């Protein structure tokens, strides 16, 4: 049911992100074709807005 | 090194000789037996003991009768900077490693940050004297004394 | 309470208060200025009048006695090494 | 959406400030904010202090927009009060904006119009480029 | 003879000012 | 005035909105995110550029930009 | 004393300002005399601004005098 | 519509803003309306025909003031004795004390003291008359006319270039080496050996005879035979007096090295010399790139064969060249760069070594000229540093130089920062520490204790160089080597001479308070480069602000979320780097003029104990030197000083008025500019006048930038009133 798993950890690559080459572990992936960024990505370290999770586009490599 | 050691030195001599004087004539309106008699008198002595001491390490001293450190690496002047700077770097790295080694083994379960504001663990287990031989830290550089994740 | 779409002066400040007076005049005497204050009257033509008039610093400045610019004399210093 | 329009309503009780509306209404534009009160309260009034709210369609008139935001929301706040507010300029004109669709820019609506909505993504942008525009398009 | 022109170094600041200050406000 | 932009990042917490002071933003119909609505900006001309918006945003950088342009009364906020 | 009289003294425009944030509400604890003030308060900053440009000059501006006629 | 025309979103602000922008915008062509790349590259070809015009008058009147009010005649006779008149002074305000003091140089009035060292520029020269400095003036004026008719005529349609013209870059490099440097130091060999060599023994050779004498007694023949040495046969004996035919020889060109003994300055006939030798290199090297005629170079092609294989820089210098050629940022901020270096070189070469007569007895000037250069440079290093970030932003493509060194750059910014942190940081902590350290014993009263480290290295260099002082047994000063017996006589004996004198510049001696100063640069510089590179490698963006590209090199923040973005920009950047850049040259400036009044004074034992120490530097150098100076007006007298004590407090009112722009933020002034717009509404009187500006507080970063001027022409008119007055005082 498409290409991450629940509890895979994950290497960002948006570029733009807080966490642009750090790992992250997923909450989940919505599934619906419609939804540009799922994904859902928690994170250890947090940014500059006090913010832990953020979604994510298809493209990122696993780990 | 246009300096002549702080021995055949005529300044530097004749300014040891300006400092108890002016020392000497602070004790003269406390009467001696007094107090602040013998702290005048003790910083006398310690006065004459750094003066003599300095002329027996070497220490050149310039025409300005005040010693002046060598930090070429010339073996004569060792001690001015390269055996005292071993000793920095020593306690130094020391201090680094110590430091490194703790965060390193606060970071896996727990909350990390509780630890760092907070450190009911004392050296850990026993963290501190692995500094004794910190610099076997070489033999950690060959194997994993850096993380992969950003450049080489 | 009093908001007028209708008139949207006053409902502003757009009045004038009270100190604008619109009343009468003053004396005839003003026959006389109106006549002899006309060439001033005229904007632009003042303005470079004005300014031409600025020919009025310079022979002041050409001419005058009593400004310092004399020594008056003395025998300068040297003075620190000549 | 039809916009309600208002003509005449009486104003809150309050008996006079400095900073109040200057000049500015005379030759550019005022805000106006109406809302309803189903008690004579008292609420804070921005650009001053203390004023009566009033029973009825309550009608004031401010300047920058902005400041009518402020006592709208606090208007919707504390008490539980619809408002809104136009732009009156100086000849007459009816803008009316605010909530606009009659529902609360907030929540959601069916017509809108995107306007400004980049598919892009954030960071997807260009650099220039000696051309018009600067790639935020 | 120099001292004709650092007064017109003078009217100049203010020929300039007004002129510049009719091409700021048009 | 002012340039404000909405980004397809954006997942419709309608935060931004709320924050504004001046109604610049307001929601619209989408389907590219779970709350199926989108940020808007139809009234740049009453947009300060206070970026009040941009302090709300929780997405990993904004959803919504403001790119300080040219200067009005509005933007400058002058009551006078 | 001086500086410890100064400190003070900026103290009180600190939690007297902190009043007005805080503790300030018309609605249960109207006065009206902090009404006004706060109605023609750009008055009186107005003025009171006025006023140090006129101190300002007549101050400062003297001292500016002396310091130039001295060296001509 | 209205000011300014070349933006019209500026244009149309209703406020006060517009009048301030529209000023600080008119030479950012880039941003104007409707710009194209043929109106940038022209307007500024343009604009650079009118700084040309600017500097030529700027230099007639020079020329012209100090042939109408300057003695210079008087100067000529008696060099030594007599000072340089720079111009009248004509004040109404004047007292009758102050025209008093202030006439001096046997002047009919009052004069002002030069010390730009013209008169020693223009006496070394040959320029003997007032009459040759008029001749001077008007070559001057006209050469500035032809300028601006330059700058006229390639406005027009029928003489304007093309841009291409303008990106052929391999012609230009071929012609400005060739011509501009190599034909240029060739001509200014010609004027040394035709009329300041021979107006220096003692001939006036001028237009009207230049014809008919012989610059040297031989025809042009041996340097055509081939035979050169002739041209040095017959040098200038030791005991010459300038200006005179006594002891002169007959050589144009020589290296005797060192300096002539009366004037304290270089030979001429080396002089005449150098330019000749680099006209050369020059001239060869101007025909290096190819043009037209099938011979030559291809900058580009060597730029992309320079890769080394396996890594590690990657693609090299490849698409390089583009990149360059087609952004003026680059090749703006790579000439800085270059032209701030050498500006350096000019300020150090020129203090140990006077190339004009008499200029180094003229102590002031000395300290005035090093002072000068050393700011000059300074600005412009922050300069080229800035047109850095502008071209990250502005002109970079980062797909056309995939992988290749400037690119690199970009992709471990984090490690070239973080090691400037750490150097800076290590440096700081040092100097400042060894310091302190040194002030504690004095204050206990026991010097004995300090850390005194003997700059043994650069001792070292010195006896490389022949200082005989110290025991070091080096090159040019040892016992066995291939190094001094180089010298074959010629530059050697002369010059050798040169550096064992105690009285000059050349190689002073130095010490354990020039060990912790020359730190305290090196502080100054990497702190400053730190700065500098941040900026610039973050310029495109950060992660604090990604996307600072889209926003461009100078706006004001992106506000307070996230934690806050204040002076995130890379002009900020700049702007903070000038604060250090001030103070490292202050540094640098300080440690040359308090060693040299001291050196002149006969008393280099002050400068040697006192360094050591910062209360030392404050007292014995502040405090010291400022008696005369804070005199120059009293409550009993008035002196010629009264200017410099008069500019020393004005320096510090402008400083001290810059800390108002740079505290205080502008949230607080537009709130209070909104009462005092409320009060003149409300004022009978004063209503029927109105403004036809919003009137609206400074912009933050207008307010950083006028704070940020009023701070730097108060430091430069601070010390420059300290450093002149200081030093004229007791000369
Ligand atoms: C600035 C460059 C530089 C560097 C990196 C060094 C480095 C060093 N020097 Mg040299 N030195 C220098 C300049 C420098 N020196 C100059 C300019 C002089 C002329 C005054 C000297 C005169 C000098 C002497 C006389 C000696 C050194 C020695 C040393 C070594 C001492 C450390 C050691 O022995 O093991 C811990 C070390 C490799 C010592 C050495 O050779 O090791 C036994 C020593 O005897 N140096
Ligand atoms: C560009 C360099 C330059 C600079 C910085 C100065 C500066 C000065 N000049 Mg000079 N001047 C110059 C070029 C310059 N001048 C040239 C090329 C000429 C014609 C050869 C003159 C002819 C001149 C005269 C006759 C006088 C001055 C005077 C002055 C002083 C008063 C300012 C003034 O209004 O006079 C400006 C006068 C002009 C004629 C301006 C024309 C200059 C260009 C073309 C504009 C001031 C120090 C006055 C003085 O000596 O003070 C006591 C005065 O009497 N100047
Ligand atoms: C070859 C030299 C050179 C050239 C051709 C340029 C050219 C340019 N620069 Mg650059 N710059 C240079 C050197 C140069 N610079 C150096 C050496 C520095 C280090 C400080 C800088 C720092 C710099 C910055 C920070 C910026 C530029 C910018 C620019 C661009 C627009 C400037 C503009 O019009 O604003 C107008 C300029 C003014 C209105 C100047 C007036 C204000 C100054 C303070 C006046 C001088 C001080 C004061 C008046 C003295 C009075 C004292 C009195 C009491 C006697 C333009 C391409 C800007 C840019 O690129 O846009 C993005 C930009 O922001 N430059
Ligand atoms: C308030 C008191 C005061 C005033 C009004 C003056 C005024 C003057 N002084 Mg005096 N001075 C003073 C105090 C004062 N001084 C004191 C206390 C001392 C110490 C005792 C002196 C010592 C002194 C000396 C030694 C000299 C003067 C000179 C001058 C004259 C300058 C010549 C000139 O105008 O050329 C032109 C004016 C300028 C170049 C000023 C330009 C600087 C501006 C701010 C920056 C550029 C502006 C920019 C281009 C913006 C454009 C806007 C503009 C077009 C409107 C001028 C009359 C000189 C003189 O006599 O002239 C021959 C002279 O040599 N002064
Ligand atoms: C022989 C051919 C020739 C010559 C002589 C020149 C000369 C020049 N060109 Mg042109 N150019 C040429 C061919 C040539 N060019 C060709 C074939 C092309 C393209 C097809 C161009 C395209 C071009 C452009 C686009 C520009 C120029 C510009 C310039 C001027 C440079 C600015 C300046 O004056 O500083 C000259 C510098 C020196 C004379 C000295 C060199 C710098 C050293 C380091 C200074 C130190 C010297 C010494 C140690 C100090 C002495 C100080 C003492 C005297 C006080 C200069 C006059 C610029 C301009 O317009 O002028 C403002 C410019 O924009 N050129
Ligand atoms: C990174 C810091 C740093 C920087 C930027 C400088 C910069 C400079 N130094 Mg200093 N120097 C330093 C550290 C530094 N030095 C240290 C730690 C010492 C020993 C106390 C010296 C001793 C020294 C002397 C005697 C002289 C200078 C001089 C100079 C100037 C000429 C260049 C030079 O020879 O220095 C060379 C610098 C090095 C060879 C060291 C490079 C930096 C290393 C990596 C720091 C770490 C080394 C480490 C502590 C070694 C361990 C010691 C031992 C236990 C093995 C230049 C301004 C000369 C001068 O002009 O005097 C006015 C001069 O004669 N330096
Ligand atoms: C020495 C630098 C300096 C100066 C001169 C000032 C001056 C002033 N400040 Mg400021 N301030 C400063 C530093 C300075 N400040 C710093 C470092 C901070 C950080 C805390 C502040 C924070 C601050 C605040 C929060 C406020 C001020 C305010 C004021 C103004 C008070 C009103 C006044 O006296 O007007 C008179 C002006 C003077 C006394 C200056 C000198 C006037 C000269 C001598 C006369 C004019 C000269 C001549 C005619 C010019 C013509 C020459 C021509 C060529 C142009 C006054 C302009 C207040 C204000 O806005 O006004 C109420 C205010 O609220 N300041
Ligand atoms: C409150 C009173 C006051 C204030 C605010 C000032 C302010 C200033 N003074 Mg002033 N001064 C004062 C009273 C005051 N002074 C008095 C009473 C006197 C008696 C004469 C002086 C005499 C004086 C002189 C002679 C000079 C100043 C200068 C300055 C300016 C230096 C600006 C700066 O930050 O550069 C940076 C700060 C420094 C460079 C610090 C220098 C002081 C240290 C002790 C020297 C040691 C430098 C050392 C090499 C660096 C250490 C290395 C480090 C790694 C540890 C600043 C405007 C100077 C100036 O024009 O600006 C350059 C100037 O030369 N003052
Ligand atoms: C000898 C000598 C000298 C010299 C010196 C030098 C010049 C050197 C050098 C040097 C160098 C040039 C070095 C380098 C480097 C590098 C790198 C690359 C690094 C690294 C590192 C690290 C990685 C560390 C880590 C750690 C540790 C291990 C400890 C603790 C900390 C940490 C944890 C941080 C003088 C003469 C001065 C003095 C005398 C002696
Ligand atoms: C005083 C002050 C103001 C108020 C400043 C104003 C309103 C500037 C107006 C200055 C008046 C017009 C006199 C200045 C005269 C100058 C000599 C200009 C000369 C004219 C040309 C050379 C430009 C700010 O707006 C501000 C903003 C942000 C941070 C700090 C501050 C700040 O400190
Ligand atoms: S910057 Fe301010 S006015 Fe503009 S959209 Fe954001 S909150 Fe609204
Ligand atoms: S803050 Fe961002 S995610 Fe939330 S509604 Fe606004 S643009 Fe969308």
């Amino acid at each position: 049911p498409i290409g991450p798993k629940r509890g895979a950890k994950v290497k960002i690559l948006r570029q733009e992100s807080y966490w642009y080459k750090g790992t992250g572990s997923v909450v989940t992936v919505d599934q619906d074709p419609n939804t540009r960024y799922p994904v859902v990505v928690r994170f250890n370290k947090v940014n500059y807005a006090n913010v832990s999770t953020n979604n994510y586009a298809l493209d990122e490599v696993e780990e | 090194s246009g300096l002549t050691p702080c021995k055949e030195s005529k300044q530097f001599a004749k300014r040891e000789k300006q400092s108890i004087k002016k020392l000497e004539s602070s004790l003269k309106i406390y009467a001696a037996d007094s107090a602040p008699a013998l702290a005048i008198n003790a910083t006398i002595e310690k006065t004459k003991r750094r003066f003599d001491n300095y002329a027996k390490q070497g220490l050149l001293c310039g025409a300005d009768g005040l010693p002046h450190l060598i930090v070429s690496g010339d073996q004569r002047h060792w001690g001015e900077f390269i055996t005292p700077g071993i000793l920095f770097l020593y306690i130094a790295g020391w201090i680094g490693w110590v430091g490194r080694s703790y965060l390193i083994a606060i970071r896996d379960e727990k909350k990390p940050t509780q630890k760092e504001i907070i450190i009911d663990v004392p050296l850990a287990s026993r963290l501190v004297f692995r500094g004794f031989s910190w610099p076997i830290a070489a033999y950690r550089e060959l194997l994993n004394g850096e993380l992969v994740a950003k450049d080489v | 309470y009093f908001d007028l779409e209708d008139i949207g002066n006053t409902t502003g400040q757009w009045d004038l208060y009270g100190s604008d007076a619109p009343s009468p005049y003053s004396p005839l005497q003003s026959k006389f200025f109106e006549t002899f204050a006309a060439p001033f009257t005229k904007r632009g033509l003042l303005l470079k009048f004005l300014i031409l008039g600025g020919g009025s610093t310079l022979a002041y400045f050409s001419t005058t006695a009593s400004g310092d610019i004399l020594p008056i004399v003395k025998g300068p210093q040297l003075p620190p090494k000549l | 959406t039809p916009p309600e329009l208002d003509p005449n309503t009486p104003s809150p009780i309050f008996g006079g400030s400095t900073g109040g509306l200057l000049r500015k209404a005379q030759v550019e534009e005022f805000y106006v904010i109406t809302w309803e009160s189903p008690k004579e309260q008292i609420f804070e009034m921005p650009t001053g202090g203390a004023a009566i709210m009033r029973e009825g369609p309550n009608l004031l008139k401010l300047a920058r927009k902005e400041q009518c935001l402020a006592l709208g929301t606090r208007l919707r706040s504390k008490y539980k009060i619809k408002y809104q507010f136009y732009r009156v300029f100086p000849s007459g004109e009816v803008q009316y904006l605010h909530p606009k669709d009659g529902v609360y820019p907030e929540k959601v609506n069916p017509g809108r119009q995107g306007v400004g909505v980049n598919f892009r993504s954030i960071g997807k942008n260009v650099s220039p480029i000696e051309v018009k525009f600067t790639g935020k398009q | 003879p120099s001292l004709f022109v650092p007064l017109v170094g003078l009217l100049f600041p203010a020929v300039a000012m007004a002129s510049l200050f009719l091409h700021v406000e048009k | 005035s002012h340039s404000v932009k909405i980004y397809d990042t954006c997942i419709g917490c309608t935060q931004c909105v709320r924050a504004c002071p001046t109604d610049v933003l307001e929601m619209i119909p989408w389907g590219g995110c779970k709350a199926k609505q989108i940020a808007s900006a139809p009234r740049t001309e009453d947009c300060v550029g206070c970026k009040r918006c941009e302090s709300a945003c929780p997405t990993d950088f904004l959803s919504v930009r403001v790119y300080l342009w040219h200067e009005t009364t509005r933007s400058m906020g002058l009551a006078y | 004393h001086m500086w410890i009289g100064g400190f003070l003294i900026v103290g009180a425009a600190a939690h007297a300002a902190i009043f007005m944030v805080r503790d300030y509400d018309p609605t249960t604890r109207y006065n009206d005399l902090l009404d006004r003030v706060l109605r023609h308060r750009d008055a009186i900053i107005s003025h009171l601004n006025w006023v140090c440009i006129f101190l300002g000059f007549h101050s400062f501006g003297l001292y500016i005098h002396n310091d130039t006629m001295s060296a001509l | 519509l209205r000011i300014p025309r070349f933006s019209q979103g500026l244009a149309q602000d209703p406020t006060t803003r517009r009048i301030w922008f529209g000023i600080a915008t008119a030479h950012d062509f880039e941003s104007h309306d409707d710009i194209t790349e043929g109106r940038l590259y022209q307007n500024i070809f343009a604009s650079h025909f009118g700084q040309l015009a600017i500097i030529f008058l700027w230099t007639s009147g020079n020329l012209f003031h100090v042939a109408w009010q300057g003695n210079f005649e008087a100067w000529v006779q008696d060099p030594f004795h007599v000072r340089p008149i720079a111009h009248a002074i004509w004040d109404p305000h004047f007292g009758q004390p102050a025209v008093e003091a202030f006439t001096r140089g046997g002047a009919l009035g009052p004069v002002n003291n030069a010390y730009s060292g013209v008169y020693q520029w223009w006496y070394t020269i040959g320029l003997r008359t007032n009459e040759d400095l008029y001749t001077g003036a008007i070559f001057l004026l006209f050469l500035s006319f032809i300028s601006l008719l330059a700058g006229w005529l390639h406005l027009q349609p029928k003489w304007k270039p093309s841009v291409s013209w303008f990106k052929n870059a391999e012609s230009r490099l071929n012609h400005h080496l060739s011509g501009l440097f190599g034909v240029s130091s060739l001509a200014w060999a010609g004027h040394l050996v035709h009329v300041a060599i021979p107006g220096s023994r003692g001939e006036y050779v001028r237009w009207n005879n230049f014809l008919d004498v012989l610059p040297y007694p031989q025809g042009l023949g041996p340097l055509l035979t081939g035979q050169w040495n002739l041209y040095a046969q017959n040098p200038s004996s030791s005991n010459h007096l300038f200006g005179t035919t006594q002891g002169a020889g007959t050589a144009i060109l020589t290296i005797l090295g060192g300096f002539h003994p009366q004037t304290q300055s270089l030979w001429l006939t080396d002089m005449a010399h150098h330019h000749l030798a680099i006209a050369f290199l020059f001239l060869i090297g101007g025909l290096m790139y190819r043009t037209n005629f099938g011979i030559g170079h291809s900058i580009k092609y060597i730029l992309e064969a320079h890769i080394p294989p396996g890594g590690r820089l990657g693609r090299g210098h490849k698409g390089l060249y583009d990149t360059i050629n087609n952004s003026i940022h680059f090749q703006l901020g790579l000439a800085l760069a270059s032209l701030g270096v050498i500006t350096s070189l000019v300020a150090q070469h020129m203090y140990s070594l006077p190339a004009y007569a008499f200029i180094a007895q003229d102590f002031t000037t000395q300290a005035a000229l090093y002072t000068h250069h050393q700011y000059i440079a300074g600005f412009i290093m922050t300069g080229a540093f800035a047109h850095g970030p502008i071209f990250f932003i502005r002109d970079y493509n980062p797909e056309q130089n995939a992988d290749n060194v400037l690119a690199r750059m970009l992709e471990h910014k984090e490690a070239i920062i973080s090691h400037l942190s750490w150097a800076s940081l290590f440096l700081g902590f040092h100097t400042l520490g060894l310091y302190v350290h040194n002030d504690v014993m004095l204050a206990f009263g026991t010097p004995e204790k300090q850390i005194l480290i003997e700059p043994i290295f650069a001792q070292w260099i010195q006896s490389a160089h022949g200082k005989t002082s110290y025991g070091f047994d080096v090159l040019l000063s040892s016992t066995n080597s291939p190094a001094l017996n180089a010298g074959r006589s010629i530059w050697l004996p002369g010059w050798l001479n040169a550096i064992n004198e105690n009285s000059n510049s050349l190689f002073l001696t130095i010490g354990p308070g020039d060990f912790l100063v020359h730190h305290a640069i090196a502080l100054g510089l990497h702190t400053t480069t730190l700065i500098l590179v941040k900026g610039a490698l973050d310029a495109r963006g950060s992660k604090l602000m990604p996307d600072k590209k889209d926003f461009g090199y100078s706006f004001p923040c992106d506000g307070p979320g996230r934690g806050g973005t204040c002076d995130i920009s890379a002009w900020d950047d700049f702007y903070l780097a000038v604060f250090w850049m001030l103070n490292t040259i202050g540094w640098v400036t300080f440690y040359w003029h308090w060693k040299h009044i001291t050196l002149w004074q006969g008393n280099v034992s002050q400068f040697n104990e006192s360094s050591t120490y910062l209360m030392g530097w404050l007292r014995d150098y502040l405090w010291l030197n400022s008696s005369q100076l804070i005199n120059g007006y009293t409550p009993l007298v008035c002196n010629s000083l009264s200017v410099w004590a008069w500019m020393f407090l004005f320096g510090h009112l402008v400083w001290a008025t810059g800390f108002m722009f740079l505290i205080s933020w502008r949230g607080y002034w537009q709130e209070l500019i909104e009462t005092l717009a409320w009060a003149h509404e409300r004022t009978p009187l004063a209503n029927l006048i109105r403004w036809r500006d919003k009137p609206v507080a400074l912009s933050i970063v207008q307010a950083r930038l006028v704070g940020l001027v009023h701070f730097s022409v108060g430091y430069i008119f601070t010390y420059a009133a300290f450093l002149i007055a200081s030093t004229s005082g007791k000369f």
